């Protein structure tokens, strides 16, 4: 039977040449003796190019291939949260099998044009360099860039930990679920990240799908978009979900591996001409919906790893041209004592205020506009032999405001305590302050107002703004703590 | 014709045909599929089979699958039915209004204006916009590169442009969005509908939406253009308008083709573009121009690759534009709106030959005062502003005035700013300018100028400012 | 003539007449 | 005072214009290494 | 099963079986020659004609000639004698001492523990060396990698680390090289002789050792990686020990593939690599892992083609390790070794969580100074130093000190700086860091910080410099 | 091909052919032009030098016998003067009486023009140096495959005396129109090309060739082969691609610079980019003394001597780091063709790593050298020969020394 | 122009070439003006390409000097014996940056027999013709 099974005519660097198969539809799922799957990516005159999902040793010319007729689809629903799957939904965490009702297909349309309403509800992480000056709402896509090592998975992490202020909570509709997609990883540093989940109780809420190392090219190629799926459950039930892709990188190797091996044309870097549309089909399917639809949302931090901050390399390029904003991370602020490592000037939110708080804005706005003109001023600093004090006030306002911008790892804040600590240095409290106790005083300061002031955050959360009197009331609290602190 | 599909490597179908073969550009109808796919013919490999580009995911395709050759290339509906109704890239609508019910239908690949259609004369294209009309002068038919993204009001100025084109010119214009990220088209939608360009319970509508979202293949994204131009030369070649095409944004059309040139397996030329970068562009380019029939004019929205003004991209794309529309944050930042660079943006136009002596020379007045405070601005903040001369300090003065003589209500945003909108006319645009220059206002006041139409809103803004 | 290096170069001259312009005034 | 005002001023605008040759040496050299690049792909793809 | 060489072209051989082919990673013996040829079965070309890789010389190779399916793939002699032996790719000693009596026999080719296999302990690994542990420290069971362009430290790193502690490490050793230098193997195995953790006589061996030099084909470069990995897991997972393994240099695995690539038949990827650079180095370091069973300290030596970090194979490796000691020839050209750059080494503990706030805020405190001092480098060249704040030419000054504390005299590196080599305790480093970012030597001269251990050092050092 | 001593004095081709029309080569034994290197059993660490009679070379990047050390640099910065001094100055011990001490050496020569290569053979005669030379000749317009062979060819003949216990010397010049040679081959079989046009296996090429150079133990005969192959930077760029594959395989580099060839470094080597990895290991006792720690001086010195390009308040620390670092660098100047005993080498870096010239002007150094080491010649030669038989520099010897060069210091700068 | 197939491009100059010829060739004097020569190489370099012939330095095909040098070998002054006739010709370049270095410049500038550079500098200053004249020759 040609028609519904083939044999394998050649095997090699994971792809298989399979001879009849004249039924497979493009992308179908097939199966080899042996029990291991593949998936018909190039449909010839002559053969199927198989894409072998597992260890080649177990083909052999000659091996036969039968059709599954079906197409690549997933677990999907509530049961996933707090479990580590692959990229085929099986779970990986040995804690037994996941009970999903539902499945859904990997790759699926994006919702359309029509079906959305613009990015309206705050995505919060919980970092002040984020929140009051690239900030995320929900639906949005915004990608976290930068070289190795200069904290991007942290942003990430710090994000979803920060969820549990409003995961513990009972307004329904400020929840957000976290997915989690690591592709090309180690195991040892994806093990190493679900227990520092754990260990904050952010997995009750997280979804963990994982493509390492080890794993075929093909399984790290889905990766992403079998999570995609996972968070489509909860956008289109009325459910805000959030997915972290680490790294998108990584998968267009992965891809570009698959398609060099079945002999495509090579393109810049050796990608294929169809790599843009691999993740701009991935990362479109991130929306608001409307009402009419669930009101439900997707919001997608993905991941681009540059080189020697090479922006514009071929995927560091794609990406930031589909998505809606970049963190972009640095070396040189990294090691300078900036951490996160946020470059603020070239960091953006096509959404923006769209997406702040009333609170957030009364500080954010003007605490932007300092900076951004201190950077006009900044370079002079170290050479200012005699400047004028109008400028010589921008520097200092430049130093201070850049140290609240300053934060330690898993200790994301609740928008209230942002914006108490931010109202501290704008509106000038911390300019006779010393640059190097600006991280003691906020800390310390931010003790007090936790412990003895929750009344007042209480306020500020509610109103959702700084009313003339709380303004009043924190004005004498900082001013006093700031005696105190000089004493 | 009745062909077979032969081969399926990603959205590159090879069909079979056994008697009767389509020519290159048909599109072909793939048959059983839950939705239209059409492929479009690229090349005659030789034995009855061709090589065609999916315009939609080729998922699920079938060796032996059956395909209808269509007889011609990608038609869609064109005329009066479409303003204001959104279209996919073989004219189908995707705003979920019904059918697109037009009379004529209008293949989109088409060839362009025979030298004996060319119009032999250069004549400026009023928008109304001071900025525009006095500094940096749209040619009819001809293309401007606008630069400029968020933040600076570009969505607004495609707007107010065109809403001017309606008023000033009864022209229609045209909204080709190529690699459209969908969450920002159903954001310019909505936007233009609040605006009202686009009437949803009327027929009032300004505007055709065209659209090439970023998940489209490849080839759907190469000819979304196309099909926007195939709309617009209708209101021309039809109707004989002056209609306003808007390419957002021509880089990403230029990307599509390479995407499609390197699944044609053909050998990418320098910086990995298409071998057929000129050609691709130009077969586009050409088709918008001024005929005897009418003009379409181009405002195209450019992406420059890593900021090199000499990739491969950007060169080719200079090589047809009479004008640039540079929108800048600094300028905003004045509060100035529109805000564009007088002393950035340009145009081919801006010749005394062209735009007449008096015309040139307001403008080249313009721009050098401009220029003079700009180099002043460092000496003021420092130094402080006074070893200024009686002359220095008039320079200053009317340069300040200018500024913001150059800013400007549009009537695209009444439904916002709570004022008036105004479409200034070219000669009140020189008078006003002219006026300046010549000392008439010195007496008048920065502010009795921001925000106002015709000078004579200046001078009444003055009595209101007491 | 490495991507690296130019960078470098431009890094410490935009600081140079960064630095440089504000002595001259 | 009117010496250095005067080295300083020269002095800022060579550096402004090794700015702009810099950028634009390091455009020509961005986009040769690509092309380049991709050509040695391309031949070596080619000779299979 | 017997097939016949249809065709050889350099370290790839297709061989034609007229009845059962031999499944992929098979390995197979050529008939007919004085010495083992083992060929690697690499691919299914179709009609029952296999492509392989040979692990040694093809001359002499005639088309036609016997090939013998010796049904599975390269297996070695695995277990405890293996210890104080010189191993080949193929498991055959080349140290002249007799056969490898081993009990049992291990495929080379396995797959890697699982994701519920894995560990997360993680302890610091203090190695006496003054850059290495302030600022990016090593992890006992994680995964190590010293990266470098040619002749800028990597090798001595690693027999500094060797010494300091593999020797007293009471566990075993097993030291792979991949496509290194003869002359090298020659002088570690006569080093490990002479201070006993080889013993020729008794069974104190504690160190196994596997070659597959520079002198070898593309084929065996290819494979001893995965020998001396093979040889490691035993002593991780059928002894339970903790094992300390060392690769010099892995990046030899990766170029060995990239040189037979094209034989087989494949579109190069970028920068000449092959397509599957990435997966081929995945199954591999999968394997180089501490698990629940065993626990293995990897320090694995990394060539940086061209200098260039971003070149696909040094590019790709960074994500397989635990800790990074990035070396670099304009350090080393300085004269300052270990050439380690100060402000491209990571390490995962560099947690406050893990070592500490003194620890870490010491190390962030050399970091901050020397990016300063990074930054105003290419300034005060031109611009000369004059105009700088008495604030910033502090800092230039003690950078360019501590730029010099960093450097060390390493007791493996007496032939090469004229000096006695010393080791520093972890708390002999993070002090004497303190003090000089503390202001607490600002009157000694830069000369009394270089090529010095602990800081009193510097103190006597500027006295004998006093004059 | 034809190997053993029937060949020194000869000039062959790549295959063993007589090409200076001198007769035949009366061979009885051959060799195969590939053969695997002797591996780790058979080999002892390189422990007796190799004396180039360039002080540069010899005190700071020293080369022992088995040892690979590369010669690289751009067009004419004088890679291949490094190798005819070498080979020139191994006269001393092959006049001499010790066969332990003698060195043959083999000079290949690879896509080079001919007129160059009979030069290169004239003045090695002139110097009486072909009698114990081999010249296998592949030049430019030699097929392909005859340069591609000729680094095998020369090795080969080479082993001759490695496997004999004797010792032989060999210069690959230059492994760069090699690599062209074999990517020629190569390309013309159809093979894929891979990185910068090369086969994939261009390290092997090389590797494969060079660790053929070694060292036998005493159960193997001693006998050793030492090798000098040449490669050509581009652009002064070491870090290139083929650069940087050779640099890896051998054991250290002599970098030549032309800004310091220009400059009036002659040699141009670059202290801070050249290195052996066999250090003072092959060394003898004299010169490990005086050369010990200078290589990391003078590295040290270079960066400083950058660092104050303006006097920054410099201490005096610094100042006597620039006052040696100019003073030394001066002594490691040199001509051509005149390489110096070892003896000779210890008594002027003697004079300078001591301090005795730190107060001499830099200018004078070098006609310094020439009068104060013209004294020592032609008077003590006791203090030479003890100190070149010693080997090394007992304390009264470096009393006898301190004594001359401080007197006649002294009567020098009258 | 810009609409037609690359072979039409590529072909225009050797035509127009041909018609100067015949004034060339009958003791007439005739001017040819080639605008640009820029884009006939690339024309010719989309068909090269399409050929599959091996891309060169900026992917541009081996024989590109040819395609210029054997069309202005043509223009050329004959002498009395043959006519006295002549054919001048004026091709043009498009440099991107002031580049003269480039493959393409380079070429034409070692075929005609000197240049005139305009540059933008002089252009915007007010300097027009924009001629460089240092630079430029004849």
């Amino acid at each position: 039977d040609l028609e519904e099974t083939g044999r394998v005519l050649s095997i090699g660097d994971g792809i298989a040449r399979v001879h009849g198969l004249r039924n497979v539809q493009a992308e179908e799922m097939v199966e080899f003796s042996s029990g291991l799957k593949g998936m018909s990516l190039n449909l010839e005159p002559d053969n199927v190019g198989v894409v072998v999902f597992g260890n080649d040793k177990l083909i052999k010319e000659g091996d036969i291939v039968k059709r599954t007729g079906a197409i690549v689809d997933v677990p999907v629903g509530e049961e996933l949260l707090g479990r580590v799957v692959d990229a085929l939904g099986n779970a990986i965490d040995g804690k037994g099998p996941i009970g999903s009702k539902a499945r859904r297909r990997v790759g699926l349309k994006a919702p359309g044009i029509i079906p959305r309403i613009s990015v309206r509800e705050p995505m919060q992480t919980g970092i002040k360099a984020v929140d009051s000056l690239v900030p995320i709402g929900r639906g949005q896509r915004e990608l976290i860039i930068g070289d190795r090592q200069t904290g991007k998975t942290s942003i990430a992490i710090d994000t979803i930990i920060n969820q549990k202020r409003f995961n513990d909570g009972t307004d329904e509709k400020k929840k957000l679920y976290c997915i989690y997609v690591a592709i090309g990883q180690k195991r040892s540093t994806v093990a190493q990240l679900v227990k520092r989940l754990t260990d904050a109780d952010a997995m009750k809420y997280t979804i963990v799908v994982s493509a390492t190392a080890s794993d075929a090219a093909p399984l790290q190629y889905l990766a992403p978009y079998s999570g995609c799926s996972m968070g489509e459950y909860f956008r289109d039930n009325g459910k805000h979900a959030l997915i972290i892709y680490d790294d998108l990188s990584k998968q267009a190797v992965a891809y570009r591996q698959m398609s060099l091996l079945l002999r495509r044309p090579p393109g810049r870097e050796a990608y294929p001409g169809d790599v843009f549309y691999l993740h701009s089909r991935l990362l479109e399917r991130a929306a608001k919906m409307n009402d009419a639809f669930g009101g439900g949302s997707l919001t997608a931090l993905p991941v681009i790893e540059t080189q020697a901050g090479d922006v514009s390399a071929y995927i560091p390029t794609n990406v930031i041209s589909i998505t809606d904003g970049q963190i972009f991370l640095e070396t040189e602020l990294f090691y300078k004592g900036i951490r996160p490592a946020i470059n603020v000037g070239l960091s953006v939110s096509r959404v923006g205020s769209a997406a702040q708080t009333r609170a957030m804005k009364q500080v954010a706005g003007t605490m932007k506009l300092e900076l951004a003109q201190y950077r006009e001023v900044a370079a002079f600093a170290q050479f200012g032999s005699d400047l004028d004090a109008a400028t010589q006030q921008l520097l200092s306002r430049g130093v201070r405001l850049t140290e609240l911008l300053k934060q330690g790892q898993y200790s994301p804040m609740a928008i209230e305590e942002q914006v108490a600590v931010i109202y501290a240095g704008v509106r000038g409290y911390l300019d006779k302050l010393e640059p190097s106790k600006i991280t003691k005083f906020e800390n310390a300061f931010l003790s007090h107002v936790i412990s003895q002031h929750q009344a007042l955050l209480s306020k500020i959360r509610t109103d959702g703004k700084i009313s003339e009197e709380s303004d009043a009331k924190l004005k004498e609290i900082v001013t006093n703590f700031l005696a105190g602190f000089e004493a | 014709t009745t062909g077979r599909i032969v081969a399926v490597i990603g959205a590159v179908v090879d069909v079979q045909f056994d008697e009767g073969l389509p020519p290159i550009l048909n599109a072909l109808e793939v048959q059983g599929r839950e939705t239209r796919l059409v492929l479009e013919v690229a090349q005659h490999l030789g034995e009855s089979t061709v090589r065609t580009i999916a315009m939609d995911g080729t998922e699920g395709l079938v060796r032996g699958q059956k395909v209808l050759d269509s007889g011609a290339p990608i038609r869609i509906p064109v005329g009066p039915e479409t303003l204001g109704r959104i279209m996919n890239v073989i004219g189908e609508p995707i705003d979920e209004r019904g059918p697109i019910k037009t009379k004529q239908f209008a293949a989109i690949h088409a060839e362009a204006p025979e030298f004996v259609e060319m119009s032999v004369e250069q004549e400026i294209l009023v928008t109304g916009i001071k900025v525009v009309d006095l500094l940096a002068p749209y040619a009819k038919g001809g293309k401007i590169g606008l630069f400029g993204g968020a933040g600076v009001g570009k969505t607004v100025l495609i707007m107010e442009l065109i809403n001017n084109v309606a008023k000033a010119h009864g022209g229609y214009s045209v909204f080709a969005g190529v690699g459209e990220r969908t969450r920002e088209g159903n954001d310019l939608y909505h936007e233009m509908i609040e605006s009202g360009v686009i009437n949803l319970k009327d027929a009032t509508s300004k505007v055709a939406l065209v659209y090439g979202q970023m998940n489209e293949p490849p080839g759907a994204r190469a000819r979304v253009a196309l099909t926007g131009l195939t709309v617009a030369e209708y209101f021309r070649d039809q109707e004989g308008q002056d209609v306003l095409l808007f390419i957002d944004n021509i880089f990403r059309f230029t990307q599509a083709g390479s995407e499609v040139s390197a699944l044609l397996g053909r050998i990418p030329s320098a910086v990995g573009y298409q071998p057929t970068l000129a050609t691709d562009m130009g077969t586009m380019q050409e088709r918008i121009t001024t005929t005897k029939k009418g003009s379409i004019t181009s405002v195209q929205a450019i992406y420059v690759p890593a900021d090199d003004l000499t990739d491969p991209a950007p060169a080719t794309t200079f090589a047809h534009l009479d004008a640039t529309t540079v929108l800048s944050r600094a300028i905003a930042e004045l509060g100035i709106y529109p805000a564009v660079d007088p002393l950035d943006s340009t145009s081919r136009i801006m010749d005394p030959n062209i735009v007449g002596s008096e015309h040139y020379d307001v403008a080249r007045g313009v721009q050098k005062i401009l220029q003079d405070y700009k180099s002043l601005q460092d000496i003021i903040a420092i130094l402080g502003m006074d070893e200024l001369s009686e002359e220095d300090k008039l320079t200053v003065s009317r340069a300040r005035k200018i500024q913001r003589f150059l800013s400007q209500p549009f009537q695209v945003a009444e439904v916002f700013t709570g004022h008036l909108g105004k479409l200034v006319p070219l000669k009140e645009t020189i008078k006003g300018f002219q006026q300046i220059l010549a000392g008439e206002y010195d007496h008048l006041p920065e502010q009795a100028f921001y925000m106002v139409g015709p000078i004579e809103e200046a001078v009444a803004k003055a009595d209101k400012l007491a | 003539a490495t991507l690296k290096d130019i960078t470098r170069r431009l890094k410490s001259i935009k600081n140079i007449q960064k630095i440089t312009k504000s002595m001259k005034m | 005072q009117s010496a250095r005002m005067t080295a300083m001023d020269n002095a800022s605008k060579n550096a402004s214009e090794m700015i702009d040759k810099l950028t634009l040496t390091f455009n020509r050299t961005r986009q040769a290494v690509i092309t380049k690049e991709l050509i040695e792909i391309i031949s070596g793809a080619a000779a299979l």
